[PDB]
């Protein structure tokens, strides 16, 4: 896979880059999961129930 | 048998047309494992650390 | 200091030196053990042995000529030494053996007595010459199923099953004209020799070319010849080096000089300007070691060989040595490079200019067969002095850093750790 040799060129990924990528992942991954989860449960959430309420 | 006659490894050896083929795959795997672990460790540490923050029942607005 | 070479029908190469008492003449063929097969392996060595047979040797001794032959990987050579005056009688003996007696040397009484001698010869090697035995197996595993893997002396099994016809078949395919170079060293002039050669005509198998093959390739691997009865451990480890006629041919040789060679019993050796020695002398990790940059036509090997009685610390020997090599990519100093230049010149000089013309012939012959010429000793020094720290680093970062290795060893090697442990040391952790 030449896609690897463009970014890291035959060398292993260094801890600094690993740590940095981890912070990014944490945020991205969380939003992706929360989104899917809330969508999959559309109609049941409190957000949805509050929309059909007015007091 | 003569020790200079190296046994057959053809079934294991890759037809080297792409020299750094196994290396790129190994390093990607090693790198991805290192990434998901660090994120996992971070999340585990925060979970434990946050258990020590003010509990839901003690945040009374007097 | 002059490298003269001309072609008329055959390519003649010479290098004169008037101060030399003797003169050496010989033919060097562009084919060696690297041209053999796994099954006729040892044919070249066999040829060398009959050429030096009691019969052929006595004929030259009466005439006052001395015989010498050398079987290598990329080439092969047959040399006759004589006084500066008998420079003509050497050519008579050369032609008389390669055309006239190309059937008298191969008698069913001479061949058998010779085969019995190379058998006891190659057997003795495998039974006792552990350092060379290990170095030979290093080539064997490093270049497996490729030309450079075949050992020069051949294997006992391919040797004992060899016949007169195999010699002939090889001779009629490689001892050709287009795969040859006549060399002369000593004191004789170029014009002096070429005349005696261009005099006697006859082509003999002209236009014929040797068979082709597949390109040599390095394969990271190992062969472990454990033998707990031997009193030491002998190991050789290397990475893919440089082929002759490579831009980094000299950078590689310099790099090997940085770590150089060592002998724990020689007081002076323990004092060399080599950082690795601070680590290995504390617990005496080895009796000796020596680095090398072996170069051949298609490839080469860069690494080291070592011998040790400290069988429970072999891992420290390997570990300290590999940590030092890591340095070449990241922190080798100006003074280490400069020390290497000076010592490389001294050793390169002592090789190219010894008091022996037979060595000169082999060096000259081998060079002209590959690049069509010979780089003058003074030309080398210019290249050597031009090497910078930046060069060594660029080289190491390509050849040594996180690269596969090849390992071979014999004796008490239980302490030599697994491949991956050694391979992991070809680099260092960094942020």
């Amino acid at each position: 896979s030449s896609l690897y040799k463009t970014f890291f060129k035959r060398n292993a990924v260094f801890v600094g880059t690993i740590f940095a990528g981890a912070f990014v992942f944490q945020t991205v991954f969380d939003t992706a999961i929360t989104s899917w989860y809330e969508n999959h449960n559309k109609g049941k959430l409190w957000k949805d129930v509050k929309a059909r309420i007015a007091a | 048998k003569s020790t200079y006659r190296t046994p057959n490894f053809d079934d294991v050896l890759k037809e080297n047309n792409d020299a750094d083929k196994g290396r790129s795959y190994a390093y990607f795997m090693v790198g991805a494992m290192g990434l998901l672990s660090s994120a996992g460790a971070k999340s585990t540490v925060e979970t434990f650390i946050s258990s020590m923050t003010a509990t839901a029942d003690v945040l009374a607005m007097a | 200091a002059e490298v003269t070479q001309l072609s008329n029908g055959i390519v003649v190469a010479t290098e004169h030196n008037p101060s030399a008492h003797t003169a050496s003449v010989g033919v060097v063929f562009g084919s060696g053990a690297a041209n053999e097969n796994p099954y006729n392996n040892g044919v070249s060595n066999l040829w060398k042995n009959i050429f030096l047979s009691k019969e052929n040797s006595a004929v030259a001794a009466k005439e006052g000529l001395a015989l010498s032959s050398n079987i290598s990987r990329d080439f092969q050579s047959y040399i006759v030494s004589s006084l500066p005056g008998s420079t003509d009688k050497s050519l008579d003996f050369l032609n008389q053996s390669f055309i006239q007696q190309k059937a008298n040397l191969l008698s069913s009484s001479n061949f058998e007595a010779t085969k019995k001698s190379v058998l006891k010869q190659v057997q003795d090697f495998e039974d006792n010459d552990h350092p060379n035995r290990v170095l030979e197996h290093l080539h064997s595993t490093a270049f497996q199923n490729t030309p450079l893997s075949l050992p020069t002396r051949g294997t006992l099994e391919s040797l004992e099953n060899l016949v007169v016809a195999d010699l002939e078949s090889f001779a009629n395919n490689h001892f050709l004209n287009s795969n040859a170079v006549v060399v002369g060293t000593g004191n004789i002039k170029h014009e002096d020799l070429v005349n005696s050669i261009e005099s006697k005509n006859l082509s003999l198998q002209t236009g014929t070319k040797p068979v082709l093959k597949k390109k040599a390739a390095f394969l990271g691997s190992e062969v472990r010849l454990r033998d707990d009865t031997l009193p030491k451990a002998w190991i050789s480890l290397a990475v893919e080096g440089e082929p002759v006629n490579s831009p980094n041919y000299f950078v590689a040789k310099l790099a090997a000089q940085i770590f150089g060679s060592y002998n724990a019993f020689e007081p002076a050796s323990r004092l060399q300007g080599i950082k690795l020695l601070d680590n290995i002398q504390e617990y005496q990790l080895c009796d000796n070691f020596n680095h090398f940059s072996l170069s051949y036509k298609d490839s080469g090997l860069w690494g080291f060989s070592t011998a040790t009685r400290n069988v429970t610390m072999i891992d420290d020997l390997i570990h300290f040595t590999l940590k030092q090599w890591n340095r070449l990519t990241i922190s080798v100093t100006d003074t280490e490079v400069e020390r290497a230049k000076s010592l490389l010149k001294l050793q390169l000089g002592q090789l190219y200019e010894s008091g022996n013309p037979v060595n000169d012939a082999n060096l000259l012959g081998a060079e002209v067969l590959i690049k069509g010429s010979k780089l003058s000793l003074g030309e080398a020094f210019k290249k050597i002095d031009a090497i910078t720290v930046k060069d060594v680093k660029a080289w190491a970062g390509k050849r040594l850093w996180d690269q596969d290795i090849a390992i071979a060893g014999t004796g008490q090697i239980e302490g030599l750790l697994d491949y991956m442990r050694i391979r992991s040391d070809m680099s260092m952790m960094r942020w």
